[PDB]
């Protein structure tokens, strides 16, 4: 399979013709993506498998091939970038300044950008390119808006 | 059956489309990993 680094869709046949169901991250040869694009399925890349080696619901994360690799995080005051990867269209950048969901288990920086479902796994970087979270878990708004939160995992 | 593609490279794009605005808010996180809004 293929196993360089980089931002990779994740496809399914069982529907009707090839769907988008997310995307994920490859990184030092770790599959990283949301729990709710897979639901912790065994993956394909060419003729090889990826098999889960990690995952939460809580947290909405799963890795694949190794442990979680990502472990930059959002300085809490500079514009960040979603590289997004929507359903049947080029990979794109869009920079923001992110908002913040205040919880009673502390603050985590949120995006307010809304992309098609598929679109979930697209990696938010900082300024060094580095990975600070996954997009595609989070809440609808008064207004109707989505607002994703920044989510992140733990490098053991 | 899942199957991944690649779609690029992850680096940051200098003159990017900027938007979108940074709201606070107020929310909860379930034993399911769905987020809610606290009022």
């Amino acid at each position: 399979g293929e196993t360089t680094d980089g931002v990779y869709r994740v496809m399914t046949r069982r529907l009707l013709g090839s769907t988008q169901v997310g995307v994920g991250v490859m990184q030092e040869g770790v599959f990283h993506t949301m729990w709710h694009v897979t639901k912790g399925a065994a993956l394909r890349s060419g003729e090889g498998r990826l098999d889960p080696y990690w995952g939460d619901v809580k947290q909405d994360l799963v890795s694949y091939c190794g442990p979680w690799k990502l472990d930059a995080a959002w300085d809490g005051l500079s514009e960040v970038q979603l590289l997004a990867v929507p359903p049947g269209e080029r990979a794109k950048n869009i920079q923001t300044l992110p908002g913040i969901f205040k919880t009673k288990d502390g603050d985590i920086g949120a995006v307010a950008l809304d992309y098609p479902a598929g679109t979930s796994g697209s990696p938010i970087l900082d300024k060094c390119g580095r990975v600070i979270g996954l997009y595609g878990n989070g809440v609808v708004i008064k207004n109707g808006s989505y607002v994703s939160a920044i989510t992140q995992g733990k490098r053991e | 059956d899942m199957y991944i593609e690649r779609a690029g490279d992850i680096t940051w794009e200098k003159d990017a489309e900027v938007t979108g605005n940074s709201p606070r808010l107020d929310v909860a996180l379930d034993e399911s990993g769905d987020f809610s809004l606290v009022e």
